[PDB]
RNA sequence: GGUCAAGAUAGUAAGGGUCCACGGUGGAUGCCCUGGCGCUGGAGCCGAUGAAGGACGCGAUUACCUGCGAAAAGCCCCGACGAGCUGGAGAUACGCUUUGACUCGGGGAUGUCCGAAUGGGGAAACCCACCUCGUAAGAGGUAUCCGCAAGGAUGGGAACUCAGGGAACUGAAACAUCUCAGUACCUGAAGGAGAAGAAAGAGAAUUCGAUUCCGUUAGUAGCGGCGAGCGAACCCGGAUCAGCCCAAUCAAGCCGAAGUGGCUGGAAAGCUACACCUCAGAAGGUGAGAGUCCUGUAGGCGAACGAGAGGUCGUUGUUCGUGAAACGAUGACUGAAUCCGCGCGGACCACCGCGCAAGGCUAAAUACUCCCAGUGACCGAUAGCGCAUAGUACCGUGAGGGAAAGGUGAAAAGAACCCCGGGAGGGGAGUGAAAGAGAACCUGAAACCGUGGACUUACAAGCAGUCAUGGCACCUUAUGCGUGUUAUGGCGUGCCUAUUGAAGCAUGAGCCGGCGACUUAGACCUGACGUGCGAGCUUAAGUUGAAAAACGGAGGCGGAGC
RNA sequence: AACCGAACCUGGAGAUAGCUAGUUCUCCCCGAAAUGUAUUGAGGUACAGCCUCGGAUGUUGACCAUGUCCUGUAGAGCAC
RNA sequence: GCGAGAGCUAACUUCCGUAGCCGAGAGGGAAACAACCCAGACCAUCAGCUAAGGUCCCUAAAUGAUCGCUCAGUGGUUAA
RNA sequence: GUAGGGGAGCGUUCAGUCCGCGGAGAAGCCAUACCGGAAGGAGUGGUGGAGCCGACUGAAGUGCGGAUGCCGGCAUGAGUAACGAUAAAAGAAGUGAGAAUCUUCUUCGCCGUAAGGACAAGGGUUCCUGGGGAAGGGUCGUCCGCCCAGGGAAAGUCGG
RNA sequence: CUUGACUGCGAGACUGACACGUCGAGCAGGGAGGAAACUCGGGCUUAGUGAACCGGUGGUACCGUGUGGAAGGGCCAUCG
């Protein structure tokens, strides 16, 4: 908002020439090359979703810190309950934790943790794997989803 | 945060103007010029000023579209096919893809083993090459 | 994101009012003056190195052509006899001999001189 | 040792110079947020029952703001809240309220004057009336057009939509067809959207089957001083589906788990030893960083009221620039058939196909974003809107232009009181952790002005440096390769830009801060590196889920040239 | 309505600008061009020529002797 | 600098050709001096030999050696 | 080694992630003789008062001496020029913290078809009383057309 | 005496930044003069020229939009 007019002398006032308030140069006015709104998203090609996903899982195989679940005993939907089970399959408390299962109640037990993520069903990413030091398996959609 | 990017798999771009280091002044331009000069359009035909051979130039013919033949290869009807026949959507079904074309048939390779063929047309040396290496071709009505 | 300065530049140019010290009137307080008055001290660092290494051997010598006329001989020719009988020696240190240690310029002389007829 | 003689060198600084210490100026930087900015989503009209927007008023004291309207910072009724309240505003005194205030949600009543203004006039907010009822004080009515009446219209709305009107600069390296572009702007109407819509259609399969939208076909078919440049549609995938009739649940609120001991500290939330909660570890406040203080969150409840035809002539539209010009479309002339009939299939003819003109309405997907909310590899005081707020100050007869504005502390505990002065200002005290925070109140850069100190400077010629040596000074990366300063020497043509050639008497610039310029988009082109699949490679629109992603073969690239 | 051969304001609008300025971090390697040819073109654009990067190739380059043909300048001469 | 043209065997002249140089080249020399003579600067050194060009003092280095010339300050700016 | 192409990197922010620091003190700022081939980066000391360094990776409004550049501050010129008509001032007296300038007195000087008086247009409390003195006043001010508070304006015949 | 001042071509080179331009053996169809071997796709040669575009004209039956026709268009020729 800095009105078109021309301010003053093209030539004649022993000044440098201007043309608007609203230039680059002047304090005030609108910025040269700046960001506008976009969008960095593009469609990174199936193939390699799939063999990162993969690249994940395996690279926590082989170090090993997977835990293959099947089964989870977490009473009723209680967080003292997952932080037990937990405690005893190994799960001193030093280390972020991601979960994959179907069941809301385990799911619910692993929310408050500080120390522990929850994914759901299928959305898993290279990301939150690795984001981590450990993944939940589970082990249910995990030889099936092999095939 | 373990990981690396593979290297020389993303340059760090130009930022020209900054220092003597370094792309000094011009910025790639030199001195002076039309070249020189923040504006659009020159463009890429515009040589001289001049009559370009562009248009100096006879103007042969017109354009018409027409049928174009989608091909056909023996060496693919041929070798490890292990004839499952062409039939119609399973030739669709392998490695000969279009729509709204009709499908032609032609040489290139040798024959052997005898099949039928399924295409919409072929080369007189095709329906010849493959019926004297033991099957036919289907045109239509 | 944008990124202001913020500091960069007070740094850069501190760094060159530390080089400018010393300097007379807005050379040492003015940044473009400073800066400036640093590319053609530049000049004068390098050449003058050189330089330097020129202005010695000069002074050496003229310490040595000194030496050599307090008895009788030319610079030229002292130093051409004490090639001759090929008494390898540095001029800087034929200087040093000269005015710090006598009795030994003395001998020095007398053997280019007989090495020279 | 005194006199004379010859010769050599010292000290003083009016002032200045370099360095150092110490303030001043100023307000960069760091921190912070009370203000923005964009995207997603929600929500979307007001008004003759007087709108937007104002003028003047209402206060114990009232200038600005806010709320309000002569019933005037408010009034009645209901509902939530339950202890404070008496607007920002920070001020006294007056008071109010557990019979339930204040604040919140929900209706009502009162609402001066101006403004479509509308009883008539008027230079908006003022002037003068006429009529009906009243005892007066008052109250109503008195515009204009459509109507029998009842009733509707007038004016406003950032954009969004439709329509009548319709530029130029520009590009074609000149210009005129042409391009800019039916763009800017003007106007009319209307809504929460609108437009369009139920085939004389696309069309070429004897196929689809109202429209609008996206993907795609596709920079393909074509247009063009065949130059610049302009550029479809059918099919194929999605979004959402409709076709009817006539003329012979959210909106106030409530309820919600679980820690203490010692330690540093001005201050605990931090350190620590042991604790418990979690469907609650999102966040914010508390003297510095709190899962377990507070407000909250997960969760659970949740209201009386509340919200869901043909032809001819001049032309033009689509890719349509008179080109073979079809068709629609209208300005002026003409104005046929109605079923063994009418219209189209890009001149025109037969054939053979698709179609029912002359009558209307139509949700849905779509566009926008004044406003509400949520987020952010968006900004934090030259940024961000113009504004930490203001269209104000200021300029302009007017249209219109249009600023800079931020920070005491944890809390005012805001400095009683003594001292010099009329004061201003300061020096104590006292508070605080700190007054190295004291209201010109966070840091406090640099230019710039000064006090003190070191070493220097009054026979000297200079781009102000360099480099060598001597002097003097200093000793916290620092007693040696030293650091500050200096005398003497050698040496030496500011920087940038522009150029055949710059110290140039050629351009620029007082100095220092801070802002300041090679970018973004397209699923275009072509290359280099890389990667994943590899005679194979790949999705787009969308769909579903979404503290993630998967689905999506419609189309694209390769496949064979001429 | 304080500068009228075409008011001022807002807008198209960031018109265009073959023109003039300006274009900021550092070290290393290479390293030009102001010639030709056209151009309503001459201080501007096209293509070559010249730089640089990289993939191919293999001594094809380069100077220098030899051998071998082409020439009509310097000098000279007066035969047109 | 050498070749020629236009000029006036004028130009810091202009238009070609040709070699080198500056342009894009610092260093020494020519007092000073893009072009000239020597020479192509990867950093360090208070180390040595040379080039052009120099060696009375300024200013490094023979006031050198022998055979001569000019006496005019020629040297240290022109001609019939 | 100029235009130019190529190679490797230094710093700035925002971001993901880890190492981790911080009221026994963060960033920012200030001094310095250390380190790195350079962009740069460390040690310690003084400042400050609540946040921040480092590694790896990602994205940029990403590095300024120039543009007669823009905003702001402060320098030069300079204690210079000027203090706005050459109608002209003196002494006494008073007041005050302070007086060439403000208030009395007595004179002098200037206007007098004005430089007097009354209206209109315009301005808007500038009028009067009491007070104030930061700034406005071209010096000074105890004074004012400036600041504060309070008062003042009256129509059947003037004017609409 | 004659119509090689010829159709269909083009080995290989000259030349030009490009576009052009220049020479040409030889092959075919089919000719002309010689008795023949032969020679000829213009003149001793180097000047006697104008790219595209839009259009006229003589062939040609490639395109012609539901289909078969015609407009129109393409190709060879050519004229401005
Ligand atoms: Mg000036
Ligand atoms: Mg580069
Ligand atoms: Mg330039
Ligand atoms: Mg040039
Ligand atoms: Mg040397
Ligand atoms: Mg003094
Ligand atoms: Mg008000
Ligand atoms: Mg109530
Ligand atoms: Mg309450
Ligand atoms: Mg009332
Ligand atoms: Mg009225
Ligand atoms: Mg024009
Ligand atoms: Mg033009
Ligand atoms: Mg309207
Ligand atoms: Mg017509
Ligand atoms: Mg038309
Ligand atoms: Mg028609
Ligand atoms: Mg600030
Ligand atoms: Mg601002
Ligand atoms: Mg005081
Ligand atoms: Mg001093
Ligand atoms: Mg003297
Ligand atoms: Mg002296
Ligand atoms: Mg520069
Ligand atoms: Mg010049
Ligand atoms: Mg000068
Ligand atoms: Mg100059
Ligand atoms: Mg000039
Ligand atoms: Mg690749
Ligand atoms: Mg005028
Ligand atoms: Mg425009
Ligand atoms: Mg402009
Ligand atoms: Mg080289
Ligand atoms: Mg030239
Ligand atoms: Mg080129
Ligand atoms: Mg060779
Ligand atoms: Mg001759
Ligand atoms: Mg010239
Ligand atoms: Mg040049
Ligand atoms: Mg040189
Ligand atoms: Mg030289
Ligand atoms: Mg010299
Ligand atoms: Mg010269
Ligand atoms: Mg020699
Ligand atoms: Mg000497
Ligand atoms: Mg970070
Ligand atoms: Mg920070
Ligand atoms: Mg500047
Ligand atoms: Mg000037
Ligand atoms: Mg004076
Ligand atoms: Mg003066
Ligand atoms: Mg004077
Ligand atoms: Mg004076
Ligand atoms: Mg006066
Ligand atoms: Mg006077
Ligand atoms: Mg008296
Ligand atoms: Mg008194
Ligand atoms: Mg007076
Ligand atoms: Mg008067
Ligand atoms: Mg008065
Ligand atoms: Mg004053
Ligand atoms: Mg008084
Ligand atoms: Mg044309
Ligand atoms: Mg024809
Ligand atoms: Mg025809």
């Amino acid at each position: 908002s800095k009105t078109g007019r021309k301010m003053y002398g093209q030539k004649g006032t022993g000044n440098a020439r201007h043309g608007d308030r609203s230039v680059p140069t002047f304090v005030g006015g609108g910025v040269a090359f700046g960001p506008k709104p976009r969008s960095y998203d593009y469609t990174l090609p199936r193939q390699v979703r799939q063999l990162g996903l993969a690249m994940a899982i395996a690279s926590r195989q082989e170090g090993g810190k997977l835990v293959a679940v099947d089964g989870f005993d977490i009473a009723d939907a209680k967080t003292k309950n997952f932080i037990s089970w937990a405690k005893q399959n190994g799960l001193d408390g030093t280390e972020k934790v991601l979960l994959v299962t179907d069941d809301e109640n385990t799911r619910r037990a692993a929310r408050n943790v500080s120390w522990v993520s929850v994914l759901p069903v299928a959305g898993v990413n290279v990301y939150d794997i690795l984001r981590h030091d450990r993944l939940v398996i589970d082990a249910a959609a995990l030889e099936i989803v092999e095939e | 945060h373990d990981l690396k990017p593979t290297p020389g798999s993303r340059k760090d771009r130009k930022r020209v103007g900054r220092g003597p280091g370094g792309t000094d002044k011009t910025a790639g331009r030199g001195h002076k010029g039309q070249k020189s000069r923040s504006g659009a359009g020159k463009g890429a035909f515009f040589e001289g000023g001049r009559s370009r051979l562009i248009a100096r130039l006879p103007k042969r013919g017109f354009n018409n579209v027409g049928t174009t033949y989608e091909v056909v290869k023996l060496s693919q009807l041929q070798d490890l096919e292990d004839t499952t026949f062409d039939r119609d959507t399973l030739e669709a079904y392998r490695l000969v893809r279009r729509k709204n074309r009709p499908v032609k048939l032609l040489a290139s390779g040798e024959i052997s083993r005898a099949v039928t063929v399924h295409v919409d047309a072929a080369s007189a040396a095709a329906i010849k090459a493959v019926e004297a290496a033991g099957g036919r071709v289907v045109l239509p009505e | 994101p944008r990124a202001k300065t913020g500091i960069v530049r007070r740094r850069r140019h501190k760094k060159v009012l530390k080089r400018a010290k010393g300097f007379w009137g807005s050379r040492s307080k003015q940044y473009r003056n400073a800066f400036q008055t640093l590319l053609n001290a530049a000049t004068y660092e390098y050449r003058d190195r050189r330089n330097k290494k020129r202005d010695f051997r000069r002074l050496w010598i003229q310490r040595i052509n000194a030496g050599a006329r307090l008895h009788g001989m030319n610079y030229s020719t002292f130093i051409n006899g004490l090639k001759r009988a090929n008494i390898d020696l540095n001029r800087k240190v034929l200087a040093d001999i000269a005015a710090r240690e006598p009795e030994a310029f003395k001998a020095l002389v007398d053997a280019s001189r007989n090495a020279r007829q």
